[PDB]
């Protein structure tokens, strides 16, 4: 009762063996510790360019889904973003049931006298509650 | 919950071309 | 599972059992009936680990060699299989693409005519 | 490298004048939901 | 009708293209890194016997096991005690 | 042994549902909840 | 012939065993673990002890991950305190039964 | 503090002091545990080292068989030992012997149980890989018959309007 060893059977942990066999790190532990209290980069280093032909589908179908305001020729959709209007100073935005995102260009002005400084972020603001508001 | 009030004072733009 | 590393295990404990319970009564009644039922629970699993041993578990003979085999022909045939869907998959990946690319342009049309 | 440098305008600063026309037309909505 | 058609091909297709990306994974996993397992149960069985590489069958209230190896290999060993 | 039958199997670990969510002393669960149609859209980068 | 197949398991497995045990994590930010320039660097230029070319005796886990993960100076800087690294190590001891709900 | 000041800083540099590629660890060293050298056993054989009582067979009923005789040995020993003298130290002889068997008996079940538990994870991911080959292919087939009834629902309209 006190050398039984010779006597105990073989003990076999297929999950740690399994893990050891090819997984050279501590995957079957809390890792937890250095990713949440991290800004770490995941996934999406370069990959993420990929993504922009579903992103610009997704665009398209809420598009030609939603009702589209009058056309005023600067309507166009392309990768990277959707250019929401150029005619005269309307400005550019898009996304990044669905969210949507802003704040990609801005308002135009001529007949110089430097023009009028970032301080439409208010009225992007109130875009923003437009964002939110899904009306 | 980021703002529950009214704001227009924050810009400030000063003025600093005493002559 | 049912492999051989479990019976043995099982008889290993039982006699490891059967040892501590005969250690303890040499240098000592429900105690008797308990340790007499223990022991011919033990002797139960003893038999029938034998009989499985000889009749249903393989002893060293009959090796792994053509369950590797059958093992290593399931393999490619799960290799075929996944290749078969990959090519299905690309092919439909290739059809939801035209057809994405077909409706953003009846749409583009549609808003550039109205 | 540009976080003090707020370049006044003064001239069109009229803009600010018309700030106040916006959110009389229509206001902005209340979240309380930072998803 | 498109809109539902592309919806349905849209979803299969992505099903498709996680499964065909998990099986191009597992194959480039496999392809990688690939020993024989004779080794690998060797080593399994030499070190899951005692209480070296990790919490044996032998468990018991407050395992000895650790973050590190073990701790018998720095009291006595030459691991921890190279230079002492 | 010395020579016996090898076989070049591809070395293919469980991945089903690992202990994701951390546990106190046993009855503990998975977190994965395969969050995939969010995950499809997560890389939250500068647009310009 | 000793920088050839003399020191790949004298000093490469050893030290870095040592230095990566958590026993010694607070112990290691005086002499240089992952802060020096040369330090983080020369470590993973001898990970060559976990890769698939020294498969036949995975006995001391731990090798290359700390090299991996922890020598690339995001985790050196935070949890080298007492609080969090007795934490990390109480959060990572529960995960000492994988082999009772391992159906 | 304490540590390697002279080793650790001369290697401590770039070119040739990073570690070269990893040639077969088959010569002395210190990994770990072991001394690195595959192909070396823990224990003898029963046949070899030993006094030889298992056989060939290494049977599980043959084994308890084994264990048997050598307790019923050791019982009449002790109690020849307590009836006429405690001159006797035989019991202690084959109490290790059968310990030093069932070890042999233990090491050669280990030992079989590598290919015994190579089939069995082998036969666990030939049954999985089916199964994930059956869904996929009912995926496939589901793909199909959706692409196949979208085609005809687009030619019923279209030819109806």
């Amino acid at each position: 009762r006190d050398a039984l060893v010779h006597a105990r059977l073989p003990s076999f942990a297929i999950p740690y063996a399994i893990d050891v066999l090819t997984t050279g790190s501590y995957p079957r532990l809390p890792t937890c510790i250095r990713d949440k209290i991290i800004p770490p980069d995941p996934i999406t280093k370069i990959e993420k360019q990929a993504t922009l032909h579903q992103l610009n589908q997704i665009l398209r179908h809420r598009l030609v889904t939603t009702d589209l305001p009058p056309q005023l020729a600067n309507l166009t959709v392309a990768n990277g973003r959707v250019k929401f209007r150029v005619e005269g100073e309307f400005e550019a935005t898009l996304t990044v049931e669905v969210p949507w995102r802003l704040l990609k260009l801005e308002i135009l002005v001529e007949d110089k006298e430097l023009v009028h400084s970032m301080q439409i972020d208010f009225i992007h603001q109130l875009v923003q509650s437009r964002l939110f508001a899904d009306e | 919950p980021k703002k529950k009030d009214v704001e227009f004072l924050p810009p400030q733009l000063p003025n600093d071309k005493f002559k | 599972m049912a492999d051989r590393l479990t019976q043995l295990q099982d008889a290993v404990n039982s006699l490891a059992d059967q040892f501590c319970n005969a250690i303890g009564v040499l240098q000592q009644a429900n105690p008797t009936e308990e340790y007499a039922q223990l022991f011919a629970a033990l002797i139960a699993r003893t038999a029938k680990d034998i009989d499985v041993l000889i009749d249903s578990l393989p002893s060293e003979e009959s090796t792994a060699a053509l369950q590797a085999a059958s093992l290593y022909k399931l393999e490619e045939e799960n290799h075929e299989a996944a290749t078969c869907l990959e090519d299905v998959v690309y092919r439909g990946d290739m059809l939801l693409e035209k057809i994405q690319s077909a409706l953003a342009d009846i749409a583009q049309s549609q808003l550039k005519t109205r | 490298k540009r976080k003090e440098e707020p370049s006044s305008i003064f001239q069109r600063q009229r803009v600010d004048a018309l700030l106040i026309d916006l959110r009389q037309k229509f206001p902005p909505r209340f979240v309380q939901q930072k998803s | 009708q498109l809109q539902k058609q592309l919806k349905e091909a849209e979803q299969i297709l992505a099903t498709a293209v996680y499964q065909a990306k998990e099986k191009l994974k597992s194959i480039e996993k496999a392809r990688k890194g690939a020993i024989s397992s004779e080794e690998i149960i060797k080593y399994a069985h030499r070190i899951s016997a005692s209480n070296a590489v990790c919490a044996p069958l032998t468990w018991v209230p407050g395992d000895p096991r650790r973050p590190y190896p073990t701790d018998l290999e720095m009291r006595s060993g030459l691991l921890g005690q190279m230079n002492n | 042994m010395s020579g016996v039958r090898a076989v070049r199997i591809s070395i293919e670990s469980a991945c089903e549902k690992q202990v994701q969510e951390v546990g106190l002393d046993g009855t503990e669960t998975y977190l994965q909840p395969l969050s995939m149609s969010q995950n499809l859209a997560r890389l939250a980068q500068r647009i310009d | 012939d000793d920088a050839g197949n003399r020191l790949r398991f004298q000093l490469e497995l050893e030290f870095v065993q040592c230095l990566a045990n958590p026993n010694y994590l607070n112990f290691l930010a005086q002499r240089g673990y992952f802060k020096d320039k040369a330090f983080v660097n020369y470590l993973k230029y001898l990970l060559y002890w976990k890769e698939p070319e020294y498969a036949k005796y995975l006995k001391y886990p731990q090798c290359l991950h700390m090299l991996e993960l922890l020598q690339y100076e995001h985790f050196r800087k935070e949890l080298v305190n007492a609080q969090c690294a007795k934490f990390i190590d109480e959060q990572q001891i529960l995960h000492w039964q994988h082999y009772s709900r391992k159906r | 503090m304490q540590y390697i000041k002279e080793y650790t800083d001369e290697n401590i540099q770039e070119g040739l002091a990073p570690k070269p590629p990893p040639p077969i660890k088959d010569s002395y060293m210190m990994f770990g545990n072991q001394f690195q050298c595959d192909d070396l056993i823990i224990r003898p054989l029963e046949s070899q080292g030993i006094e030889r009582l298992h056989p060939m067979q290494f049977d599980h009923k043959k084994e308890l068989r084994k264990l048997n005789m050598s307790i019923l040995i050791n019982f009449l020993d002790l109690l020849d030992i307590l009836i006429r003298s405690p001159g006797s130290i035989k019991r202690e002889e084959k109490l290790e012997d059968l310990k030093l068997l069932f070890v042999h008996v233990h090491h050669l079940i280990n030992e079989y149980r590598p290919h015994q538990a190579r089939e069995t994870l082998r036969v666990m991911m030939e049954v999985q890989k089916r199964q994930r080959l059956e869904t996929a292919e009912r995926f496939q087939k589901h793909l199909e018959r959706v692409i196949e009834m979208i085609q005809n629902c687009l030619a019923s309209l279209p030819d109806d309007l």
